[PDB]
């Protein structure tokens, strides 16, 4: 049969979404065998684990409070803001920072909200009394950082506790703000994109009056939790990385380097033109009006010296024996690369050798010389 | 195409198909005419 | 050397063939008029769409807008042809890319605010009534 | 989920089919503003009228036939083909025609069938008494469209009538032939491809004899419209078109132009060569052995002088000062472009100018010389 | 299972409709991270208002009448045309103007139709008397703009007010046309395509009799609100613009640029030929015969100086130390810049620099010289 | 509404499938007006006739067997194999055969398998009388097509006919192989693929004793008919040939030709070199060590002479004024083109003329001269 009904008049795509990861069926080119086939868990083999309500139910230890016994009746002991991000310091030119696994899967959404429930773990003996307020103020800037005593905390909501037989209490630090959501205090590297929501405090309301027997100090660890109604929604570049590679590479620009694309380059011949990676880019070196420019490294030779416009749109390194034949008077002088001085301070073919290349982009030094 | 591109089409192959497709009927038979044998067509001697 | 917005050709759209431009084009010096004119001579008015699926050639490969225009008016039978001259906003558009298929299509509708359309050759005489030969004008342009 | 089952494995085509036009959905780039839009017509904009037999059942005048009093009871009044394509001329260098709707819409296609009923209208008093005989004979070529007289007609089909108190009859011309349909009888520019089936004949039977009170001569108008049977089947290339734009253009070669899709031209510059439309092109000039030729029309000054194959496998033509610089002598004579002589010769290039285009493709005059 | 069948026979496009607003469904590739995904609105996020005739049932003020005591029993106060199009000029080189919320939603479309209800609110105290009419003209052209009185107007339709205790009234202009529905009076940038369909007067029947406690001038507000019946249809180009941007530029022709897609551009080296954005275009300058150009604006040095044809298609500037290299005589004098002399003028490579590239286009100027 | 759904992920081919004729939908475009139209047969255009069975149903007449009186009780008749492929010799240098429409359309499949009704009509009065063995051996090879008689043909399955009062009879011809069916005699033009799976034989079992008015000599016609269980079942290239065209053309080495797409040339120009198709390619004459080649035919001139690498890969081929500047001694010699000695052997641009190409590839004389 002839099928002459008209067909469909379709687009096309190259590619299947991204950011799509829901009721959505995605077709692919499986390298298994069979077409109904999934990976599957048998009876021991079914996982006992994932959700973000399930990492924010654990608490993660985020801060050691030292609480000594003639600290004061209004003595500070941490002013930490109320976001899930919480400072802690490890003691490399990068540093590393503890956080909750609340703190870490905040840091992978753009926005959170609900409670934070923080747990004072306040560890003594029976025989230390003693006496906090732990107290939480919505909105306070960095110049309403200072300013802060117990007496201007208790005006907001706050909870003293009795440090007697019972050692621990989990305050729910309350999620008060004009937003519905919050932004992420840290963001991508990007200087712009904001503080704390609120400000927990913790303030000494009466002295740790120890017994003869037991000791001065008294440690206080405080851990961190998601609270019940903690919550995130979107997904954006997480503002944490891991410790696998702690490497870091700054770009400054007054070191040199091939340009990108062109390195590894080899010394070898070319008929428009010793010169390859086809021929290999340099920087324009930044001369002014009277000078000249010649090059030293941080085929048959190791060639350590080597720019000018080629003529094409972009500039050549052509190999010297030294930094003589380098040592750049004749072309800064006003001279041309089909100047026969020029020729003769050229390297012939023959050096080309086996050609073996380079380290990847090696860092030649720019040595500037006056004219 | 205009004339300064079909000049790099010249001697290129255009081949053409066919087939019936369904409508076809053919009539009245008539005998078939005198046949060639194909392997008996000679070989291009080098 | 035109700005990506300029347009490369206007024409009027409209079912009563061109003013019929014959180096002569060897099909309009030959073969006059075709099919659709020679019904539409036979009949005062029209109304309804048209279709049009515009054919490019092949060393283009830059994209191709195309606009419908129910603004502009036919200003006699003269200049009712192509004509060989910027992109805009709110008219209908369509852009379609060479690199997947070389030709566009079209439904251009029926936007007049008119009973029916004149379909003999059209002199002018009444101002307004340029307003009521074309569909509209369709402006094909290159980036 | 994973959709891991093997896809379709179409044929891609770039266009939709364009001589269907029928039971067939079509999809298109619409610019309505709605999908479900649909152009529409209310209470007095819903039309009248589209039929190939809403056309063939209309009457159109085609044939004024004189009919005098002393036409003998033989005479001859119309030989006119039994087709729908009856010959009606007007008095350009083309010439005009009109025809029956029948006969054009007839035109537009390419087979044609049933009968065909031509009114005659015999516009007299009721005083005029006439007889004429409207005969029909299937099949008489051109060769036999002589040698016809009512006495040979009247062995076929024939209707005699007489012209009484009742003045106007439609005759019903039959569709008698050996084959199904028709073709065609003028068909596209093209000399073969058909006359008529058959042949019409009208005969004065017995003469017109009037009263002295009224006239000798009477009009006999001759309509036609296609039968109750008429029927046309395959649509193909028109053979009639407007007369809107009458205007033709022959094609003969001994005048000059420049080669298509390179003009317009313009006075300008080329690396490898004053000569652009990218060098436009120009025709070869059928030169015999032992002449030469140069060209007169029929950037700073208008370069009415201008033929030479270039080297890259089209001809140029080089603008000069005059047809002095012009008058081939060289190259015609053995040179070549390369030749200092022809280099003098040429126009530099400060003669650019502005460069504006010529008109469209200007016909040059081809001057041929002597050697 | 080999699935033979023959397959589909389809055509490719590239881009799905754009004028399509409607009950059509349009695939794309969302963002978002779920399939089933939609913008929400909560229990205080549901938004209040989106409709034509929801802007056009808005009132707009758009006159200040000034109506005094001494305005005679014919003097008019406002002859403003009944579309929706209402001019009100605020006193930059180009004028911006209040409308109406419908002068502009019939702004953002081809056509209108409908009833136009202005309403008249003469702000007046009770001891105020008066009387004015609102009439109503169909179809009155610009010549028929004058010869207007009450008297004329009376026979048209009409409505007399008497200002007394009650100070305000909306008059409902008619719609009535030849045509179903209007184009719009202004149209995109295009100096054809209409005036009004109709024209409103406003003439005051009887004056002002005020008390001698009251004032002698009473202002009248003129507010605009599209009708009941008011509906538009075609979506074309809008016919204004928003004042966030109210600068514009012209496009005159003297002064000078470089061509589109060839700034900015950068002094440097080429092959074939200083000289890039590769070479960057410029504009061809109407030179006469027996004149010279050169140009002086409005690396290592800034290049102020700098036309000729290349001898590829497009023209060079040149940069020059000085006008006085620059300053044409070789080059419109017959030489070509092959020439020694024109090597010379030239600046060598080396003037190169670190080649920072110009501000935009930055317009030159075109020094013309006699030869 | 936002289509998010992740679509198809298909496979695109260019072209349907060829050999499938089948339960298969094939999509196309029509140049019919409707979609749903298909060609039809009226009343008396149904017509009567399409299988493999209704042409292997068909006796075609295939041997004309003389049998005289004097014919001994073992003679021979024929030999002749019994498959379809029959053997009838037509008295060109291709020659051209009859055969059974069995034959053919078994020609015009790989296989074939089942009886072959070969019916003997043998030509007598009543008052002759004869006696024949039809036999039928299974698997005789060429060698064994001799040592063949009747008292060895009766071991296998034979029948012994009466020529008497009834003169006709068709014997069956069994289907006896190892296969189920039977390779194609003949294939393509390919001279490996096989002979006869079976023989039939025919003797004269009782010689002719005819009445003494009756004639001494009988024609036997011996037709060939498929029989009931013929069939045949791979579709392959087709053995045979019409004789519609029954021109062959041979395809030997030693005449000359220009390159495939490279004729029909032209005398042109060329910028890296008169020397066209693009210059035309030209054979590599073989020539050995110590000889030269010039060519001479089996624009302003014709061009009966004219090869030289060209140093881009393939042979051009010179013109000359004749066989003298042609006569290869330079360049043979250890010349090369860009010689002033070769440049002046060649012949000028100007002798290009009006430039008529050659009549499609023209055999050239290949000349071989000793250096
Ligand atoms: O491109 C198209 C669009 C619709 N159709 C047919 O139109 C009908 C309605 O289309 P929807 O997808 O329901 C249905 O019969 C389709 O097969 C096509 O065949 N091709
Ligand atoms: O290319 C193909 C062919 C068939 N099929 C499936 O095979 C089944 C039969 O195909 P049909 O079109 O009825 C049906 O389940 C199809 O979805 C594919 O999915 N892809
Ligand atoms: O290109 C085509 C056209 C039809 N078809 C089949 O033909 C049948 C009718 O097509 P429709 O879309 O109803 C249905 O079984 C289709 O699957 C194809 O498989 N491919
Ligand atoms: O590429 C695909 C594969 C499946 N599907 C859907 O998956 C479902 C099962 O596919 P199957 O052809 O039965 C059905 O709802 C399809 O529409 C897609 O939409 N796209």
């Amino acid at each position: 049969p002839s099928y002459q009904q008209s067909p469909r008049h379709f687009v096309p795509t190259g590619m299947h979404s991204l950011a799509l990861g829901t009721n959505l069926v995605e077709p692919l080119h499986a390298l298994r065998l069979d077409a109904a086939g999934t990976t599957q868990h048998p009876v021991g083999c079914a996982p006992d684990e994932m959700t973000v309500s399930s990492i924010a139910s654990r608490y993660g230890l985020i801060r050691r409070v030292q609480w000594k016994k003639d600290h004061a009746k209004g003595s500070l002991l941490l002013q930490l803001d109320a976001d899930p991000f919480v400072e802690q310091r490890i003691e490399n030119p990068i540093s590393l920072y503890w956080f909750a696994p609340v703190g870490v899967v905040s840091s992978m959404f753009m926005q959170w909200r609900g409670s934070l429930e923080y747990r004072f773990d306040i560890i003594a003996s029976q025989f230390h009394t003693g006496r906090l307020i732990v107290g939480y103020v919505p909105g306070l800037t960095a110049s309403l950082q200072l300013q802060m005593d117990y007496m201007k905390l208790k005006s907001s909501s706050y909870v003293v506790f009795d440090l007697q037989e019972s050692n621990s209490f989990t305050f729910e630090v309350p999620y008060v703000s004009y937003r519905p959501w919050w932004v992420r205090k840290y963001g991508g590297n990007y200087l712009p994109s904001t503080d704390a929501p609120s400000t927990l405090f913790m303030y000494v309301q009466v002295p740790l009056i120890p017994m003869e027997a037991v000791s001065d100090t008294i440690d206080i660890n405080v851990y961190v939790r998601g609270g019940s109604s903690f919550e995130v929604c979107v997904p954006v570049q997480p503002s944490l990385g891991l410790n696998w590679n702690t490497d870091f590479i700054l770009r400054n620009d007054e070191e040199y380097r091939a340009k990108t694309g062109y390195a590894p380059y080899y010394a070898g011949v070319w008929h428009s033109f010793l010169v390859r990676w086809q021929i290999a880019q340099w920087p324009t070196i930044s001369v002014p009006r009277g000078e000249l420019a010649f090059l030293r490294i941080k085929g048959t030779q190791p060639w350590r010296t080597m720019v000018w416009p080629s003529g094409h749109g972009y500039n050549i390194g052509i190999p010297t024996y030294n930094a003589e034949r380098a040592r750049a008077q004749h072309l800064y002088g006003g001279g041309s690369l089909t100047d026969e001085k020029a020729k003769q301070l050229f390297v012939p073919a023959n050096q080309q050798g086996p050609g073996k290349v380079s380290n990847g982009n090696p860092v030649w030094e720019v040595m500037r010389a006056p004219l | 195409a205009t004339s300064d591109d079909i000049a790099s089409i010249v001697n290129k192959p255009v081949t053409i198909y066919y087939s019936i497709g369904d409508g076809m009927q053919f009539s009245q038979w008539v005998g078939y005419q005198p046949m060639m044998i194909l392997d008996q067509l000679p070989a291009p001697v080098v | 050397d035109k700005d990506i917005d300029h347009c490369m050709f206007t024409f009027p759209c409209l079912p009563q063939g061109l003013a019929l431009d014959i180096s002569p084009h060897e099909i309009f010096n030959r073969c006059r008029d075709g099919i659709i004119p020679l019904i539409a001579s036979g009949y005062r008015f029209y109304r309804g769409d048209l279709r049009y699926k515009i054919v490019f050639p092949s060393n283009v490969n830059s994209n191709i807008w195309v606009q419908h225009r129910p603004d502009r008016r036919l200003e006699g039978w003269s200049a009712a042809k192509i004509v060989n001259c910027v992109y805009n906003h709110g008219y209908a558009s369509h852009i379609q890319i060479t690199r997947v298929n070389n030709v566009i299509e079209l439904e251009v509708p029926f936007y007049n605010a008119t009973c029916y359309n004149y379909l003999q050759a059209f002199n002018a005489s009444s101002a307004a009534s340029s307003y009521a030969v074309s569909l509209g004008e369709i402006s094909v342009g290159f980036q």
